[PDB]
């Protein structure tokens, strides 16, 4: 019981802290995802700016 | 002839230059002085576990 618990203890800590590591990781999926889409944004806008300002040329 | 045209040439290109001088002046006092700045961000992506901090 003490090593099934112990073993538990830290197959959920590492759990703990696998999960923290994917949430935090996923965390990181979505702070990239913005930063992905707010500078995909901002290149399609430097695209659509610039489509504009080659049109404007 | 010709006098009066070639005055108000000069006087009206002299305007035009005056006009671009002083507003160049003050483009041209700082240029790179008053560039940019950089604005880091880190979206807690170095997290490394638990912290001091009683938030988590």
């Amino acid at each position: 019981l003490d090593k099934y618990s112990e073993a538990l203890k830290d197959a959920q800590e590492k759990l703990e802290l696998a999960e923290k590591k994917a949430t935090d990781a996923e965390a990181d999926v979505a702070s990239l995802n913005r930063r992905i889409q707010l500078v995909e944004e901002e290149l399609d806008r430097a695209q659509e700016r610039l489509a504009t300002a080659l049109q404007k040329l | 002839m010709q006098a009066l045209l070639g005055a108000r040439a000069k006087e009206s290109l002299d305007l035009r230059a005056h006009l671009k001088q002083v507003k160049k002046e003050d483009t041209e006092k700082e240029n790179r002085e008053v560039g940019d700045w950089r604005k880091n961000i880190d979206a807690l992506s170095g997290m490394e576990g638990r912290k001091k901090k009683f938030e988590s």
